[PDB]
């Protein structure tokens, strides 16, 4: 009843892939592109 | 690499087991034109039965 906006909201984000599972007590702010798996994409958009 | 293909209404339905699947070979052998998938990645693919 607040947050949501009318076509999504787009201020809040979150980290949907990366290369391998944080340790506990570690983070990550880099919002720098990086590969998103195991495919040698090379972290450009594509390759899957 | 066959040479005639099924119709898009007729097309047959080939059932596959007991075998072994490689697909580094279709992907690094840029015989495709465009390669997509859908819920997991194909490097995975690898890893999984």
């Amino acid at each position: 009843n607040l947050d949501s906006k009318v076509g999504g909201n787009y201020n809040y984000l979150y980290r949907l892939f990366r290369k391998s599972n944080l340790k506990p007590f570690e983070r990550d702010i880099s919002t720098e592109i990086y590969q998103a798996g195991s495919t040698p994409c090379n972290g450009v958009k594509g390759f899957n | 690499n066959a040479t005639r293909f099924a119709s898009v209404y007729a097309w047959n339905r080939k059932r596959i087991s007991n075998c072994v699947a490689d697909y580094s070979v279709l992907y690094n052998s840029a015989s495709f034109s465009t390669f997509k998938c859908y819920g997991v990645s194909p490097t995975k693919l690898n890893d999984l039965c």
